[PDB]
């Protein structure tokens, strides 16, 4: 098939931008220009991620959405700014948000159509559609509330085609607001119901990796982001690249999720961090795997251990041998055989690809549907359950025009999800 | 000893040496039978009732055979009948399983589409609840 | 007066063919034409003098395939009959009485029965028919009987004489032979006035001791029967007492209704090569007449009694001898004359010397004899036959081939059960009180 | 009379071709041509086997039948190819068969009439008909099933005239298919009921003679067939040849079979596979041998009902009649006494193949049962847990139809076995 | 007479592509043109006045695979018409093929294939190659097969199925997919050739000695088997061959029985000069648990029909002496009621292997197709997988989602239950 991409909400935006510019120079694209890497591969599938307009140029099938100017003009002036087509930007003008309510109801619906329509003109343009990947922030409004609407309006116009997100679930540590739970728990309700798959990048791991295991004292929003970026490269790999599989996202659903309740994957990466070393290269492949299936190395605040694995997909990248890899992978599912659902016979498949990411001559990455993920939900609920208790900051949405019962009804959707994951440790 | 001369001819002569006479007063009666079968042209009709048996055997084992013959015609027929008769079944239970498919997904669809439609007569009927607090 | 030969049946036919041959040789008949040689008839006994050259027999040949009959229409003698006296049935040999007497016979019986009247239509007062046929064997086992049935219906008085050929394990044809003789000879027996059995195992056997051939050819056998047959008849083709006219044939030979089959014995059979040793004692020819080995139906009348006896001589022979030779026959004899039948010895010298066929096997004989005797012992042969039959039928042997063509099994039990009567009839005459 | 010949089913065909060309050059016939043997005999009866068309030429009264081209065009191109008349071939096109069912019901009746009819135009042409001899394979379809139908349709149009076959009953050794039993036992039922006489050539003896006593290591279908061919020459001899007897097939029925149930003759040949010195004792001895019969069978384990044997060459019935007798004594025991003269013997002055001295043997012996019991044994054990059967169930037959044919056979056995009595 | 290859399904396609390759090499076909150097018509139709072209159909529901056929040589060897590409949505569930996405293309395919058997004076059947598990060849295959039977009642059909092997396999859902297809499918196939990768792969270890097995690698090996499998009816068809006898000769019972396959001397180049393999050994190694085709062993199960297809310089006198000696050093195990099958098919024609290749010049090779109870063992290992997933609706709702009743599942697996008993049931009788 072939996919298009929605990138909404200040975070979701930087995430996608720092994404776009990492993958773009994997395939050898200049700020506008075309190819500049006399290595051949790259382009077979450049397909899936780039509609290509006049002359050379390559232009990503990407749509930019926000409810305040600023954060787009940070991509426009900056990185690979000159890449995205101009009528593909959808600036909101408007009040920011930073309350779901704003972006899902008031200033939300305000835009919807303007965006909903440019999305149509790009997906109707594309040859046979796959689905959409949207990148957004699960806490705080524009893209927690907008994006969750967006989907609940995509799905509906596109019920055949499938639904993907990278959601950044917020922390108490380098988060901004003490409304976050409200926003996450409101989106997270929406999420569960209309994505066929979602990746959770929890900022908590994202911080924890940055300082607790990467020397870095004051974690930038950048020296932090480059993480998620690099993860996202290595998660999409297969649908971007060679001959082996190619992965219809569909294929990556009905292979990753046993259960309708879209079960969100924690990702995990291989070797990591900023610039100032650990390009040792000597990341032997035992050494790669070991570091990949690690608690202190997952993309969500979660240590598999306290949760068995449902199904798992891991892809390697570089110049090595499935000779060692297929061998190595197996000594994991034994020296770990216990936590790994036996009732799903082959729950772990493994791919190789000859073209490295970033620096790295050897680099893998990991997609993981594990009951372990519940840990993370139970936590947002924990802050929420304790806040909405004596109805704390709430009167802040009551006002943008929501119902009291709507929180509980989203709360005990969550509080179910938990109690289903926990149920599948059977 | 004596002979007894019986005829004399152009080209022969006969006689009899009777040698010692028999031991006689006439005697026997050995199938010199008092009811003994002078026979009859009417028993051509004995030649017939034997040939009405042949005409039989032939006609009733050409019967015990057009009998066989016309079972054959009905076996090769119960096989145009066996076949014809299973096309008409797993040919039709094919499309029957296919109305059960376009029909069932017609549901799990426009009933998935159903949820995401009063999620919407709620966005807009509690934005006309924007007119409430303010 | 006159006399029609009928040869139904392949054997009959060839036999016919080979005694008609001898008839000619004897009467002076070049195949085509006349006796043209340097009272009013005499040879007319058998033949009608047609056209104004031709001599032609009073003959009929019937067989149900061509094959045999054709050969008659190929090789000289082919001129000697009318094509009309030569009935060929082109259809389906047979090999069962059931065939002839019923199935395939029905077909031709009319055309035959026809021609033969057509033949006795010339004839100022016919006498009867001598009919030659094989005992066993499809159409002459079978058809022979059918012929004979009708014959008796059409010629009530006029008498009938069968020359039967009784079949011999080695020089024979088919398994079913017994069934066939026994079958025919049952039906046949009530319609024939006297009957000349000829057993091959005796002829063949003669052609061993006498003709010294390791060989016996069908033809070989035939000329030999041919000969006897000459001597048998011919009393009535030449006219000279000792029987001429068929009625003298029961009169002098059968004392009882039951068809009795006289026993036959030709005199000096002797090969050429050896043909110049001759002068055979007018006594020896007689002595060798009473010779188990020199018989005609394999058996012996040392075992059985005699109930009528009959010498037919042929050659330079004044009776004064025969008589002296009878005398000496009787005192060096187990003579065995039964009880109640003074002593038959009708003697028929016949002057006429007995020409034999010129290629031949036998040669110039200046005196020969014939000896026709009805003796109980002729039964022995009936027994040998029955027993064969008996033992096949005991398992329906081939039965169903006849039942098939359309007979009742019951013809069988009821036929063999007639031999049962005859075989008792025979032994019954034996040595009385 | 006069006979016509049906040669149906790839085996039945080679058998008949290898036949035709053996007999034809006994009578001196060229691929088309006429006579080329300045010896006179030959032609009297050339009659019985050859209707003869325009000019010289000789053409056999023969009809070729199959349900697939191939195997005829193997005669057409090949041996005496140019002999047979073209509208006498009846190619099937069609599916093969190799299930009786195919050749007796489906693709079978498909053709029937096409053949049945050419047979008519040839038998109605002939002067007085004898009957028919058909050569066919009793195992595997086209001609086990076709031929069996054929007859069961001949008989019916020709009930007067009589019915002959050379049937090749198959083995487990140099057979092809695991269905054989089924086909045989199906035909064999048919056979029993509408032939007046059948000859069994069991491939098992045919093999066993070829290797077990004839040096030959891998038995061809050819160096194998020439056996059957040769046998068939010497079995027909009499109805093809001289003056002595000539044998109306009829004559050869009601002389060979005491019992309606058509009793099939095992044949036996003389010398096989050129010392000449085959003295005649030496001939008989080898002829009445177990290791020399044409059906897997060793008379011994069966008495003889009735037996017919013809010799061929310049020898002497002087020694032969003498020799035959010393058999039925040094063997007197096994030889039904209740059929007085059960053994007749013929001589003929013209040798087959090579051979200056050669005889052959026609044999109705309760011994033959041995062979039937065997097909039954493979069958009885197969149709048991109804093995491959669902393969005919499909072409449209009945389960009970097998049992009803099975217990026909299994009767036949128990009748032959019954006639070891007296 | 004639014979249409249908390759649905990505596996089937590549397999096809790589035994059609072997076909050519064997018959003398330069990709484009003629053998310029009938009988070979068994499969092909001699079109134009130059090019030889197969009786072939390829179907898959994405391009990708099929395109590679229209890229590299052989790209000249088909019509673009025999090459159906469905551009739309691969799948990975039977529910996909057999119902959702299949519905779309079934017509256009069902078409072309008749169009193809429209040339053909009396077709015989189709051999259909497809993957056991895996979207469109699990799914569509079954759909194809339904329809086929409706349109060609008599004409028999032969599946070549690839039974999926935990290590060199694709998706979790594979069990569901085979068990799904093989239920529907089994009513409509007249005999079916299972091929299990874990046996091929496993052969390419002991024999080809590659730590590697490449997809292509496996293919050329199956390709070979398939050559020997067929080719009774391509080469020796100078006249009278006709299925119904690969048939008649192998399955004793309605239930589609999947014969067991076993190629003879697989042996690498580098090692190609050691040759002269005992006409006895190729046979002895034929009866070799390790040298099989479907991972299992007939030491455990009984045999109910047996069949040797040789290929090379071979007079039977040997084969026979080599059978004899196979009999006495054997747990031979011939079941009860089926006197000893041993249809022997020597084929004279030596077995050309691919020139780059892996295997080399073989002067004699064998094949051995046997229907044995033991082939069940593999049906068990499959079922059990399924059994244990379904025990928790595992992925069910993805099929239910595209529009199936759950009851197709219980009612499918419950057919295997039947077959699995059927199988064991034949075993050692009274
Ligand atoms: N003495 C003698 N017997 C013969 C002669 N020809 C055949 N036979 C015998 O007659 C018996 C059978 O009679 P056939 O004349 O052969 O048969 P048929 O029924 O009369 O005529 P067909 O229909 O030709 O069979 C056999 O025992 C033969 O031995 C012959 O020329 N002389
Ligand atoms: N032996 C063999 N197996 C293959 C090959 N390609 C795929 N497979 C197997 O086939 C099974 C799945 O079938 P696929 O052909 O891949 O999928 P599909 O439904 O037919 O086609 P897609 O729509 O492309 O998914 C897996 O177990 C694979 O191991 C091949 O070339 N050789
Ligand atoms: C695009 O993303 C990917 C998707 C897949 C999934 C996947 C996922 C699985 C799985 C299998 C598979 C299957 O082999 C693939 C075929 O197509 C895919 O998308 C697959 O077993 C357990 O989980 C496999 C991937 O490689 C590990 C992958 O890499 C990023
Ligand atoms: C055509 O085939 C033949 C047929 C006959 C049979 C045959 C068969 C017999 C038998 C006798 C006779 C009889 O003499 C024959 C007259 O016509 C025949 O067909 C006969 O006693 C026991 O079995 C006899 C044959 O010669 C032995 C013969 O040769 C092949
Ligand atoms: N890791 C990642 N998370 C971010 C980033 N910016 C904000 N967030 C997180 O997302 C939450 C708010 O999302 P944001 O994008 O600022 O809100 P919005 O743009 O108005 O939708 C905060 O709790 C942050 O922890 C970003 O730079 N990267
Ligand atoms: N001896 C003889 N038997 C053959 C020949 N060909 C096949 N058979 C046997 O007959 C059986 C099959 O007959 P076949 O002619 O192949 O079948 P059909 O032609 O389709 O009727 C096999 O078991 C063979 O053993 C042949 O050449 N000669
Ligand atoms: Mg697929």
């Amino acid at each position: 098939r072939e996919i298009v991409h929605i990138q909404a909400g200040q975070c979701g935006n930087q995430i996608g931008a720092k994404f776009w510019e990492v993958i773009s120079d994997e395939h050898g694209i200049d700020p506008t220009g075309s190819y500049h890497g006399d290595s051949d591969l790259q382009l077979e599938r450049i397909n899936v991620y780039y509609n290509e307009a006049a002359g050379n140029k390559y232009v990503p099938r990407a749509i930019l959405v926000d409810l305040e100017p600023g954060t787009m003009d940070s991509v426009r002036s900056g990185p690979f700014g000159q890449i995205f087509r101009p009528d593909n930007f959808v600036f909101g003008q408007s009040g920011a948000g930073n309350n779901w309510a704003k972006g899902h109801y008031t200033e939300g619906a305000e835009l919807v159509d303007s965006v909903l329509d440019v999305v149509r003109k790009e997906s109707e343009s594309c040859d046979c559609l796959q689905g959409f990947q949207l990148t957004h922030s699960l806490g705080g409004g524009t893209g927690s509330g907008m994006g969750t609407l967006l989907i609940s309006k995509i799905r509906e116009e596109y019920p055949d085609r499938i639904m993907n997100t990278f959601s950044v679930v917020p922390s108490p540590k380098v988060s901004d607001t003490v409304v976050e739970p409200y926003n996450a728990t409101l989106s997270v309700h929406q999420l569960v119901e209309n994505t066929d798959e979602t990746y959770c990048i929890d900022n908590e791991a994202l911080y924890d990796i940055c300082f607790r295991t990467l020397k870095l004292t004051t974690p930038t929003y950048g020296d932090l982001n480059h993480l998620v970026s690099a993860t996202m490269s290595g998660v999409t790999t297969c649908l971007r690249f060679p001959g082996q599989l190619n992965a219809d996202l569909r294929k990556l659903a009905v292979n990753m999720v046993p259960f309708p309740r879209l079960h969100f994957f924690m990702p995990g990466f291989a070797p990591l961090t900023s610039r100032g070393s650990q390009q040792y290269r000597a990341l032997t492949v035992p050494e790669l795997t070991q570091q990949m299936f690690d608690a202190k190395n997952m993309m969500a605040a979660c240590d598999p251990r306290h949760g068995r694995y449902l199904t798992v997909a891991a892809v390697f990248r570089g110049r090595m041998s499935m000779k060692e890899v297929d061998e190595q992978m197996l000594n994991v599912q034994n020296k770990n055989s216990s936590y790994f659902v036996e009732w799903i016979p082959n729950n772990v498949k493994t791919a190789v690809c000859d073209i490295p990411p970033r620096g790295l001559k050897m680099s893998a990455t990991f997609i993981g549907n594990s009951t372990a993920i519940q840990e993370l939900f139970k936590r947002i609920s924990e802050q929420f359950t304790a806040m909405f208790r004596r109805k704390a900051f709430l009167h802040w949405y009551t006002g943008e025009g929501m119902d009291e019962m709507e929180f509980t009804e989203a709360e005990s959707n969550m509080n179910d999800l938990v109690s289903e994951y926990q149920q599948y440790q059977d | 000893m004596e002979v007894i001369e019986l005829n004399k001819c152009t080209s022969g002569q006969s006689f009899e040496v009777i040698l010692k006479p028999p031991s006689f007063d006439g005697v026997p009666e050995f199938n010199a039978s008092l009811p003994r079968r002078p026979s009859l042209e009417e028993i051509q009709k004995k030649l017939e009732a034997a040939e009405e048996r042949r005409k039989y055997q032939e006609a009733e084992l050409l019967k015990h055979l057009a009998e066989k013959r016309e079972h054959e015609r009905e076996v090769i027929q119960k096989a145009i009948e066996e076949n014809n008769n299973f096309i008409k079944m797993a040919k039709e239970k094919l499309a029957q399983k296919m109305e059960s498919n376009k029909e069932n997904r017609e549901a799990h669809l426009a009933a998935m589409l159903e949820r995401l439609q009063e999620k919407d007569k709620h966005a807009e009927e509690v934005r006309k609840n924007k007119e409430l607090k303010e | 007066r006159e006399c029609i030969s009928i040869h139904v049946g392949q054997a009959g036919v060839q036999i016919g063919n080979a005694c008609w041959e001898l008839y000619c040789l004897e009467h002076g008949i070049q195949p085509d034409g006349q006796m043209p040689s340097d009272g009013d008839d005499s040879f007319n006994t058998f033949f009608s003098e047609t056209g104004a050259g031709k001599h032609v027999p009073r003959a009929v040949f019937v067989d149900l395939e061509p094959t045999v009959i054709d050969e008659v229409r190929t090789g000289t003698y082919r001129q000697l009959f009318h094509p009309e006296q030569l009935i060929t049935g082109k259809e389906d040999a047979a090999n069962n009485y059931a065939r002839g007497h019923y199935t395939i016979g029905k077909e031709i019986i009319d055309l035959v029965l026809d021609r033969i009247r057509k033949l006795a239509d010339q004839c100022t007062g016919l006498q009867g028919f001598s009919v030659f046929h094989s005992f066993g064997g499809g159409t002459g086992s079978g058809f022979t009987s059918l012929l004979m049935e009708r014959l008796s219906v059409d010629y009530g008085k006029k008498s009938k004489l069968e020359f039967s050929i009784y079949p011999a394990p080695q020089v024979s044809t088919a398994v079913v032979e017994p069934y066939n003789s026994i079958l025919t000879t049952h039906t046949t027996l009530e319609h024939s006035d006297c009957a000349f059995m000829v057993d091959n195992e005796a002829i063949y056997d003669i052609c061993r001791r006498n003709l010294d051939i390791e060989r016996p050819t069908y033809t070989n056998l035939n000329r030999l029967i041919g000969q006897i047959v000459s001597s048998i008849t011919a009393s009535l083709r030449f006219d000279g007492a000792l029987n001429v006219d068929l009625t003298e044939f029961q009169t002098n030979l059968v004392p009882y209704p039951r068809i009795h089959f006289p026993l036959a014995t030709y005199a000096p059979v002797i090969s050429a090569e050896k043909a110049y040793h001759e002068q055979l004692s007018v006594a020896e020819i007689t002595n060798a007449c009473f010779e188990p080995a020199n018989q005609m139906v394999k058996c012996d009348p040392r075992h059985g009694k005699y109930m009528a006896c009959c010498l037919l001589y042929r050659g330079d022979v004044v009776p004064k001898d025969v008589n002296a030779a009878i005398a000496t026959i009787k005192t060096k004899r187990t003579i065995q004359f039964v009880d109640w039948c003074p002593t038959g010895f009708k003697v028929g010298i016949n002057y006429e010397p007995p020409t034999v066929v010129p290629g031949g096997d036998l040669a110039k004989v200046q005196r020969a004899v014939c000896m026709l005797s009805n003796t109980t012992a002729i039964a022995e042969a009936w027994a040998r036959l029955d027993h064969k039959f008996d033992l096949m039928y005991a398992k329906r042997a081939f039965v169903h081939w006849y039942v098939g063509e359309g007979m009742e099994e019951g013809e069988f039990s009821e036929a063999r059960e007639d031999m049962a009567a005859l075989e008792k009839d025979y032994e019954e005459v034996g040595v009385d009180s």
